[PDB]
RNA sequence: GUCCAAAUACUUGACACAUGCUAAUCGAACGUUUAAUUUUGGCUCUUAAUUAAAAGUGGUGUACAGGUGAGUAUAAUAUUUUUUCGCUUAACUUAAAGUGAAGGCAAAUCCUUCAUAUUGCAAAAGGAUAUCUAUAUCCGCUUUAAGAGGAUGAGAAAAGUUUCAGAGAUAGGUAGUUGUUAAGGUCAUGGCUUAACAAGCCAAUAAUUCUCUUAGUCGAAGCUGAAAAGGCUGAUCGACCACAUUGGGAAUGAAAAAAUCC
RNA sequence: GAGUGCGUGCAAUAAGUUUGCUUUUCUGUUAUAAGUAAGUAGACAUAUAGGUUUAGAUGUUAUAAUAGGAUCCUUCGUAUG
């Protein structure tokens, strides 16, 4: 169905000597049937396979597949794939995860449930946006799935960044508002982000992510940023369109989010003492990471919800951008000096820049 | 059934085409045998009856 | 006694009948001169239009007696058609404050599914939402997101009869074998 | 309720003429009389026949008339019991070991089969704990490696 | 599979049937396993009758068909709608009223 | 030799066969491809889907129905009567409990395997349709306890029954074979099984074995006689047996009971 | 002299097949070994981070014993002489 893994791009050597080593012992194999790959891993057939080697036809060129030792021989696929995570600082390079993440999926090698966050952290920050999104629209194959309450907090977080960094110019807030959606849409309805994983993080927040008050929160941030702007017939209809939407979330968040509650207390109590689900939020480092948009759409929000005359939800919106601003300045005075988090809460809502 | 003698409503449609069946089985069942039993015994004594 | 149904707007007159039900019975769309000559005329007057084979003659007086007693096909049940073409659309809905529950209705194609009253919108039986924004269904080609339309197509309703791949069970061999020995004969006769 | 008694049902008595006897223990051949009729001639015809006899203790002389009884099965070929000695043959009944009635040839089945029963019940448990005993030990193997692992972790998190 | 079938009979033209109780995968005609009666579809006419009335004479053991039906018997939907008239089962099929 | 209806119609070469047909079906098991349709992404190519066709993987059925009479020479672990019984994981009725977790193929209700199921061995599969401003049903799957059915175990005990083709030759056959003791096995009985002893058991007029010739067997089923345990036939009807070009064979399955398979 | 759908002996023999001092291999528990691959369990630390490290309780890998099923040879074995 799909063509085999390979990769043709590597800016530096040690990016290429990480990916061949996978891909020549954990990824091709897989592409054997199951009668072949059980050879490979016998010592009984060693000497036979010397003689004449598995060949596998393989873009026309036959491949060769030789004696592997299963304890030695085989690599460390957390370590090769850190290895070659860590090496990549061109676009060539990350076009390869597609490959990568592929062949581990087919592999079935269980990655490390924090993994998902990593590779959206690191290969966002360098402006390959367009390449994550195509994996998790591409689910069937990459198996990049939406499992971790993190991989969704980290992935909006750098899609409200990526606008908010050309001061949420309409161009692309029309285009980061259909990312949005089109996450909120496959979180609900594709079922390839559904397992075992979350629907245990889902039982200790009693929401599911696609009504988790702390991921509305970045659907109604881009909105509050295209109402601003307006509020050139066809263009007045989408600003006067929008201002339904606006009404339209601002009160779906409300009802959800419990008054005076703060991020740290909107989730059970039961959720934040595990590590593996919902712990990152308690150091203030990664605190005030998902907590500055989240502060500055409720305040973009309620202003907007009050010039058109709606006192409740002005009302509801303040407060609890007030729980949240509170709690958020609590973790700005525990913060070391230089961390990530410290910085970018300061330059969106301190607005130092 | 359990659910039927406890005197619960059928679930569905064809819970209670079930229950119909079933209970026509079940008076068929009785009607027959207790029905075949007095031929036996009154087939059995005409031939005594006779043959004594 | 022999009681005729209205005409459906899905189904409004006799030649669109005789298309969805397929089995190439739209020849005899001319025998019957109106809607009420079709659910009136009999086994022996059929014969004597030339309604035939009897399998046309007895699979038509099927889907009539299915037509008087509401049993249609897909999409039988659709109220706003035009020119024999509809329009489905997702209703969405609050069961909860977590959850969505989803219904393919059927409303004119320029109104909107909110603009429509309650008792304008039918949900059609047959067809679901698989997703958020699609609409899953025989005969539901995608014209939107979160919209499709349903054209009548010729054997929409039609009960497809059993066919034969080479033969059958019996004569499977045979056939495949004499096919190969053609090709083959031509490709040598054409190098 | 476990054991398994024997018929003790009563059959028909024949009287017959030992024709072979210490040939093989507890056995004689005796010659019954018998008519079998033909239908198409309408006429019956003697047909004697010659069973297989059991002898319990061997208180029968070739030529001897008894009395015997079918029912009794106690091999393959045989299925007749002796019952009595009508007439002796060379010596009198009283210098011959006595011929047990049917209830003491009964009571023998009775006992000798409950006693089997008994062999069973009680090597079937032997097998029963002598195997839970190897399946017990293997938990012991198993159970202290499990108790020694899992109360290592627990200790590091107090 | 025990079924409560009807076995055709009689000569071209002139069907007369035999209500019987065989095994499902057996020949129609074949010895079943009993009777239970016999049917004519033609209905006959009263001798002295000018009412112009029809019936159908059916002969059928009701003692010996019920303790079939009760062990797991399936008759085929014409002995299933006998039957139904003589009170053993509900009907299969109504006549729509709408 | 005018007409009508019903019923019969290759009795011979089981000789050779042109052509069309006699077993298929389920999309509410499953994905694969090709078409348009609508969405992505990057500037025709490339994602993710919907829909319809066309070939397939699976489940059940081709173990029923229908045809023929070549071969086939019989007393057999065959058959009734009464007493006592046993087995049955498919399908059909009644009900209960359980229907979770991975891997392999493109996918699966297909393969492999795990957890759980009185004590310990021993199971399963999912698919589909509604309701509300997740819940409840539907068709299946696994197991267990019964009824029914059954082609079932060598069932057994007692007393009976079975007109076994024609012609010729053959006096030995039987080796767990016959019995005893002990033990196991069985619902129970039986060298059924095993160990150690004993030399027995069946038959003598052919038990046993062999050659030749001929034949599907049977029924008030057909014909016939006043009648005989009548005679003859063995078409149409019903039951049984065998075979599917000839010869030699196995597996699947609850069960070979196939026009299958080698 | 010609023929033979017969019986039978020997040789030979496809499918199939008894047996095991035949040859390979898979599975199952049982007892061990390893923890470098896969995993599965922790213990510490880091922060545009997610590293270091030990561990075998299920489980994976290896060896041995043992049970069973597939393959090769063997035996029997149509045609054929
Ligand atoms: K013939
Ligand atoms: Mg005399
Ligand atoms: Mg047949
Ligand atoms: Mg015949
Ligand atoms: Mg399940
Ligand atoms: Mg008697
Ligand atoms: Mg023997
Ligand atoms: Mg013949
Ligand atoms: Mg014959
Ligand atoms: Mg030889
Ligand atoms: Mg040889
Ligand atoms: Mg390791
Ligand atoms: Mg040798
Ligand atoms: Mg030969």
């Amino acid at each position: 169905t799909y063509p085999v893994v390979s990769f043709n791009k590597t800016s530096s050597p040690e990016l290429k000597e990480a990916l061949e080593t996978l891909r020549e012992k954990v990824i091709l194999p897989t592409y054997l049937p199951p009668e072949l790959r059980q050879k490979i891993f016998n010592k009984k057939y060693e000497k036979e396979l010397a003689h004449d080697p598995v060949t596998i036809q393989i873009d026309g060129q036959p491949q060769r597949f030789s004696y592997i030792n299963m304890l030695t021989d085989m690599p460390n696929t957390p370590k090769n794939i850190r290895a070659a995570l860590l090496s990549m600082k061109n676009g060539g390079d990350f076009a390869n995860l597609s490959g990568l993440l592929e062949g581990m999926h087919r592999a079935n090698r269980k990655l490390p449930y924090w993994l998902s966050a990593q590779i959206v952290r690191k290969a966002c920050k360098a402006g390959h946006l367009q390449l994550i999104l195509n994996m998790v629209r591409d689910v069937k194959r990459t198996g990049f799935t939406l499992e971790r309450h993190e991989t969704v907090n980290e992935l909006l977080f750098w899609i409200q960044r990526f606008a908010w960094k050309s001061d949420y110019s309409e161009p692309e807030t029309r285009k980061a508002l259909r990312e949005v959606q089109e996450i909120l849409d496959a979180l609900e309805g594709d079922e390839r982000h559904m397992s075992k994983d979350r629907k245990r993080q889902q039982a200790l927040t009693r929401f599911p992510y696609h009504r988790d008050p702390q991921f509305l929160a970045a659907r109604l941030n881009l909105t509050a940023e295209l109402a601003a702007r307006r509020a050139t017939s066809e263009q007045q209809l989408n600003s006067a369109n929008d201002v339904k939407n606006l009404v339209k979330y601002a009160e779906q968040l409300v009802r959800l989010w419990p008054a005076d509650k703060a991020l740290l207390d909107m989730y059970t109590d039961e959720a934040y003492v595990a590590r593996v689900d919902l712990r990152y939020l308690i150091k203030p480092q990664v605190h005030l990471r998902y907590a500055s948009f989240t502060l500055q759409a409720l305040k973009n929000a309620a202003k907007i919800v009050g010039q058109l005359g709606h006192g409740p939800l002005a009302a509801q919106l303040i407060n609890r951008a007030a729980a949240v601003e509170a709690e958020s300045q609590l973790a700005y005075a525990k913060v070391d000096d230089g961390m990530a988090g410290q910085k970018i809460y300061e330059m969106v809502v301190g607005g130092k820049k | 059934s359990a659910a039927e003698l406890a005197g619960l409503p059928p679930k569905s449609k064809q819970e209670s085409w079930r229950r119909k069946m079933a209970e026509a089985r079940r008076q068929s069942l009785e009607a027959g045998l207790q029905g075949l039993w007095q031929r036996k015994v009154k087939r059995d004594q005409k031939q005594a009856k006779e043959s004594k | 006694l022999p009681l005729i149904p209205k005409p459906t707007p899905f189904v409004p007159d006799v030649p669109t009948f005789l298309t969805l039900i397929g089995r190439d019975l739209k020849q005899h769309a001319d025998k019957f001169p109106t809607w009420e000559a079709l659910f009136t005329l009999t086994t022996d007057q059929l014969r004597e239009l030339g309604v035939e084979p009897p399998r046309a003659r007895r699979y038509l007086l099927r889907w009539r007696q299915r037509f008087r007693e509401g049993k249609f096909g897909i999409g039988g049940d659709l109220k706003h058609v035009e020119n024999g073409v509809a329009y489905l659309k997702i209703h969405e809905k609050e069961a909860s404050p977590t959850r969505t529950s989803r219904r393919v209705v059927n409303v004119p194609a320029n109104q909107h599914v909110e603009e429509v009253s309650e008792g304008e919108r039918v949900k059609v039986k047959g067809y679901k939402v698989k997703g958020v924004s699609t609409i899953v269904g025989p005969y539901a080609l995608p014209v939107q997101k979160g919209v499709a339309k349903l054209a009548v197509t010729e054997g929409m309703w039609e009960d497809k009869r059993g066919h034969k791949v080479d033969g059958g069970e019996r004569r499977r061999a045979e056939v495949r074998f004499k096919r190969g020995v053609a090709e083959r004969k031509a490709l040598r006769e054409k190098m | 309720a476990a054991a398994t008694k024997v018929s003790r049902k009563m059959f028909r008595e024949l009287h017959g003429v030992v024709v072979t006897s210490g040939l093989i223990d507890k056995t004689v051949k005796v010659r019954v009389g018998g008519q079998k009729f033909n239908k198409f001639l309408q006429k019956h015809f003697d047909d004697p026949k010659q069973y297989l006899v059991h002898d319990p203790n061997n208180s029968l002389r070739a030529g001897d008339v008894v009395a015997i009884m079918p029912g009794f099965i106690t091999s393959k070929s045989k299925r007749h019991v002796v019952k009595h000695i009508i007439a002796p043959a060379g010596t009198p009944i009283e210098e011959r070991p006595p011929i047990p009635s049917l209830d003491e040839l009964w009571d023998a089945k009775d006992a000798a089969k409950a006693a089997k029963k008994e062999r069973k019940v009680l090597r079937e448990k032997m097998q029963a704990a002598e195997e839970a005993i190897e399946l017990a030990e293997r938990m012991a193997r198993h159970a202290v490696r499990e108790i020694a692992m899992r109360e290592k972790i627990i200790s590091l998190q107090k | 599979v025990l079924k409560l079938r009807l076995a055709r009979f009689g000569r071209t033209n002139a069907p007369f049937y035999n209500i019987v109780v065989a095994h499902a995968r057996t020949a129609r005609n074949s010895k079943p396993l009993e009777v239970i009666g016999t049917y004519d579809p033609v209905p006959k006419k009263d001798t002295y009758d000018t009412t112009g009335k029809l019936h159908k004479d059916i002969k059928l053991d009701v003692t010996r068909a019920k303790y079939w039906i009760g062990v797991g018997a399936q008759p085929t939907d014409t002995v299933w709608r006998l039957l139904s008239l003589v009170g053993i089962l509900d009907p299969k099929y109504k006549k729509p009223q709408p």
